[PDB]
């Protein structure tokens, strides 16, 4: 199994403040790899694809960066209609695993 | 699909398949254009306009940086050779001009390179004509605090196949592993399989199966010239279709004599394909997939043999090694093991949790008697068709 | 659109058996692969099983194997998920989700969402 770790688990910050958010991977799955947002009581909606991509109807300050085995996502700037938790998910072949979950609160 | 255990030594053989082969390569470019913003600056403080437009002129000059970088002096190198040397031929100023000519009045044009090859061309313009059209008129003596959300929010939802492919050549040294959504599109990606030489059954065949299709091609990045994007990417070639074809699963056949062991181990194992005129065989597991009753092989690592299948070079491909060893040989429709070497070997099921212990001996098997085989704690799954 | 809806079994006793549906509609069925997922509360999202677009590979996360039997159903569309023997722990919300096409594998277009409880 490829086990996920993610960190930091809880963080808060002011709105218009750069957030960044680490996962890693057990081993390395080359570029494959997809973040997440679910706000309380709603399906997921997707957000990056690719680890680098930007999937349609999302606005242009989700960023992702790759380096090795190691992933972030990053805020450009925080605003008061993005309180969710962000997963990080792998699709190297069968089967397909999660994360931990990281939660984002404003000021 | 007709699996048939082998009633007289531990290696099965099987048939029923239709085989189908990566026979070629169909190259198409691509003329994307990101129109002329490299004129338009905007200094009135931090805005919304100005984030995006300052992403798009960051991110041509990173493809610039990339494609100067690009120059050096799940498919074989074969592969990218080829993919190689048409980028290469592809390169070269009067072809390159040649293309941008051909692609001035229409949006479709079925070109010829300086060799024999199909270059059919097709070029976007969405964000061109938008950055031509709207912007300019929109923006007035460099004032980007326009209080049009509805055109920033248009901004943002055109540019975003040219940043799309920008980051994902820049992440990967110039050549993607596969093609995204972004690269072809659905539309672009029918009409290209569409209108490559092949025949009714194939090209139904790949309308089917487009994933197969856009996770076996790839794309190469040509260079920035000027004001546009041009890349290529290649998409594989189903040319022979409909024949019988056969895999062979073998095992050691030991057989216990009070610490003396006696395994039997074919060198015979891969997919056979009796193709018009000779027979196929690919050794690696990697070249062939199974999709459903059919069977996706590439012929560029094939080979040639003449006679065979008689289970018995001539004598066949057998070995008489003294030295067991334990797996599980997971056929389509079962599964073959000969863990003796004192081991512990059981069998599980999709509702009850310990049924039919394995005993050693080359075990036999009828599929839905079991889903997972276990030895020693292992965990295996079996491909329930 | 592709719109995914769910179907209804809320409460189920110790020792039995739950079935839900998820009708998809508006695509087609045999052109893109199909999956499942679970949430229980105050957790993560973890993966349960899927059904590869042809390949009818039908795979399970190897924890939970032996105890699930994911069946698609070409007829009217319809995806089914059977339970084996239900436990006190496996009270969560159950999400059917669509896949796409291309190569990053990318779960786009998920359902609305169900609770199912256990309880005597
Ligand atoms: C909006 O953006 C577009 C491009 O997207 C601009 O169009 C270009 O404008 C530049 C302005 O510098 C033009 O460059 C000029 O080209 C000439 C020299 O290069 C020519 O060489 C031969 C001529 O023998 C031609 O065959 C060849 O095509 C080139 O055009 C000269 O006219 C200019 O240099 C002279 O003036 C400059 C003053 O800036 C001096 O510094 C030089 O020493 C020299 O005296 C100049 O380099 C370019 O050709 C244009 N391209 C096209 C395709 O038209 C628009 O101008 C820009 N709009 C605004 C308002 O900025
Ligand atoms: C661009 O301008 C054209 C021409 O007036 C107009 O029809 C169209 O709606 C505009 N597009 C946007 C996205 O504003």
């Amino acid at each position: 199994d490829i086990q996920m770790t993610q960190s930091p688990s809880s963080l808060s910050a002011s709105v218009g403040d750069r957030v960044t958010i680490t996962c890693r991977a057990s081993q390395s799955i080359s570029t494959y790899l997809n973040w997440y947002q679910q706000k309380p009581g709603k399906a997921p909606k997707l957000l990056i694809y690719a680890a680098s991509s930007l999937q349609s109807g999302v606005p242009s300050r989700f960023s992702g960066r790759l380096s090795g085995t190691d992933f972030t996502l990053t805020i450009s700037s925080l605003q008061p209609e993005d309180f969710a938790t962000y997963y990080c998910q792998q699709t190297y072949s069968s089967p397909r695993t999660f994360g931990q979950g990281t939660k984002v609160e404003i000021k | 699909l007709k699996e048939s255990y082998l009633e007289e030594s531990c290696s099965t053989i099987t048939e029923g398949y239709l085989s189908v082969l990566r026979t070629g390569w169909y190259t198409n470019v691509f003329t994307l254009e990101v129109g002329d913003v490299e004129n338009l600056t905007c200094t009135d403080g931090p805005s919304l306009i100005k984030t995006e437009l300052d992403l798009t002129k960051s991110a041509l000059r990173e493809l610039k940086t990339v494609s100067a970088d690009q120059l050096a002096r799940v498919a074989t190198a074969a592969a990218v050779t080829a993919g190689i040397a048409i980028a290469k031929t592809i390169r070269l100023e009067s072809e390159v001009n040649a293309i941008k000519g051909a692609l001035k009045t229409t949006n479709e044009a079925v070109s010829t390179l300086g060799n024999g090859v199909r270059v059919l061309a097709t070029a976007v313009r969405e964000l061109k004509e938008f950055v031509s059209k709207n912007l300019t008129s929109a923006i007035n003596k460099n004032k980007c605090d326009i209080a049009d959300l509805k055109m920033a929010v248009s901004f943002s939802q055109f540019n975003r196949r040219f940043l799309n492919v920008v980051r994902q050549f820049s992440d990967n040294a110039g050549i993607t592993p596969a093609i995204s959504l972004d690269l072809m599109t659905d539309a672009e990606l029918a009409r290209a399989v569409s209108y490559m030489p092949t025949s009714a059954g194939q090209i139904k065949l790949m309308l089917e199966n487009r994933a197969m299709v856009r996770r076996k091609g790839f794309g190469i990045l040509i260079g920035v010239y000027g004001s546009s994007v041009i890349y290529m990417v290649q998409l594989p070639i189903f040319g022979v279709i409909d024949t019988p074809c056969w895999i062979i699963k073998a095992a050691p056949s030991c057989s216990e004599k009070d610490g003396n062991y006696a395994c039997l181990l074919r060198e015979d194992q891969g997919w056979y394909c009796k193709n018009a005129g000779s027979t196929v065989y690919y050794p690696n597991e990697k070249d062939c997939e199974t999709r459903g009753d059919h069977v996706f092989c590439d012929t560029a690592a094939g080979i040639n043999v003449a006679e065979q299948s008689r289970e018995c070079n001539y004598p066949c491909k057998v070995s008489t090694g003294r030295h067991p060893i334990s797996m599980v040989a997971l056929s389509p429709l079962g599964a073959l093991v000969a863990c003796y070497k004192g081991v512990s070997c059981s069998i599980g099921s999709n509702r009850v949790g310990i049924i039919k212990q394995l005993p050693k001996g080359c075990s036999y098997i009828t599929n839905q008697d079991a889903d997972t085989v276990t030895i020693d704690n292992t965990v295996y799954q079996l491909s329930k068709v | 659109e592709v719109q995914l809806v769910q179907s209804g079994a809320e409460v189920k006793k110790p020792g039995e058996s739950l079935r839900i549906s998820c009708k998809g509609s508006g695509y087609d069925f045999p052109s893109y692969w199909i999956s499942w997922v679970r949430q229980m509360p105050g957790k993560g999202l973890e993966w349960m099983g899927r059904i590869d677009p042809t390949d009818s590979n039908t795979n399970y996360s190897p924890s939970f194997q032996g105890h699930v039997t994911l069946s698609a159903d070409k007829s009217i569309s319809t995806a089914y998920l059977q339970w084996s023997s239900l436990k006190a722990s496996d009270t969560a919300i159950y999400y059917c989700a669509r896949h796409s096409d291309s190569w990053s594998y990318y779960e786009d277009s998920w359902g609305q969402g169900t609770l199912v409880t256990v309880s005597s």
